[PDB]
């Protein structure tokens, strides 16, 4: 294993804090949750891995203790490394129209939402802290800049 | 049988957000006489 | 026509080549669905 | 608008288009040339 | 037009699907290579 003693220890405290149902094992669907709370960036395909429930699962009966949790944090870590903030802006740069470095926040906060995986424009607008006032041009920077602190 | 006797023009006013912030209702002059020179089988204002 | 006959042979190959590369991500994952029970049966071991 | 056109789509020949300032017509030019269009189904006027 | 450039896309397809395929296949051997190597890890650790 290639985490410290500290490290799973701190996993180990943060399994049993996101809790409860009322049972001391995770749901299948919120041990996800908890792997982003941890930071990590995987897709839902890095469970479907495991594949518990191949149907719509509201029920989460495939509960995990810390030994079956810490497997798939560990392949998850070891998945992939992410890019630099100029991976993030070069898309930004060929969907701005403008040509001056910003984009309208109307426009992308409907693409981030249209394009790839879905989200509400409650989960979206709490990402920007330059809101869109009496200038439609926000600046990229700043979103960019804030959210790779996570 | 329900025949509009006016002509209507509705606006709906945005913000820079692209959500609606205010409104319109535009009427134009109406067919007023037939109201009381009714011909055959021909109703008056729903209202009456 | 010719062009819709012709491409029906590419089509086909990269259809199989497709078939082939999905049955080694099956088997890929497969094993790696492995790697993590026999690791959860290690770090189960390794707690006992 | 030639410049739009381009700020929206430069990514499909940002390898041919020349990063050095030009009348923009040129870069859609080239741009419609590696999408390899029929001429029929365009028109390039000197603005729009 | 669409058709001859899918057809030149089709042969470059081909071949980089083929480079995709045989990536898999590595690392579908990576993977069993890894699975034999936690499972003499958990026999070892059975054993102690």
């Amino acid at each position: 294993c290639d985490f410290s003693e500290e490290q799973t220890a701190e996993f180990k405290e943060a399994f049993q804090l996101f809790d409860r149902t009322g049972d001391g094992k995770i749901l299948y669907s919120q041990c996800g949750d908890v792997m982003r709370a941890l930071g990590q960036n995987p897709t839902n395909a890095e469970v479907m891995k495991v594949l518990g429930n191949p149907k719509s699962d509201e029920m989460n009966l495939k509960t995990l203790n810390f030994e079956q949790f810490l497997p798939m944090m560990q392949t998850i870590a070891k998945n992939k490394d992410q890019g630099c903030f100029e991976d993030y802006v070069e898309g930004l740069r060929v969907f701005d129209k403008e040509g001056n470095g910003t984009v309208m926040g109307a426009e992308i906060r409907h693409v981030l939402v249209t394009l790839g995986e879905k989200m509400t424009e409650e989960e979206v607008e709490q990402l920007v802290a330059g809101h869109e006032d009496s200038n439609g041009c926000i600046n990229y920077e700043e979103l960019v800049r804030m959210v790779l602190s996570g | 049988d329900n025949s509009s006797r006016f002509g209507k023009f509705i606006r709906i006013n945005f913000d820079v957000t692209g959500y609606i912030v205010g409104a319109n209702i535009e009427t134009y002059l109406l067919e007023k006489s037939r109201a009381i020179r009714q011909a055959k089988d021909e109703r008056t204002f729903h209202i009456f | 026509s010719n062009l819709e006959k012709k491409q029906k042979k590419f089509d086909q190959m990269l259809a199989e080549e497709k078939n082939i590369s999905s049955k080694y991500a099956d088997e890929r994952d497969r094993a790696e669905a492995e790697a993590r029970e026999k690791e959860t049966k290690a770090l189960s071991l390794a707690r006992a | 608008v030639f410049q739009e056109f381009r700020q929206r789509y430069e990514i499909l020949a940002a390898n041919a288009i020349p990063k050095g300032f030009m009348d923009g017509k040129q870069a859609c030019i080239l741009m419609i040339k590696a999408l390899e269009l029929d001429p029929n189904l365009y028109r390039i006027g000197q603005s729009k």
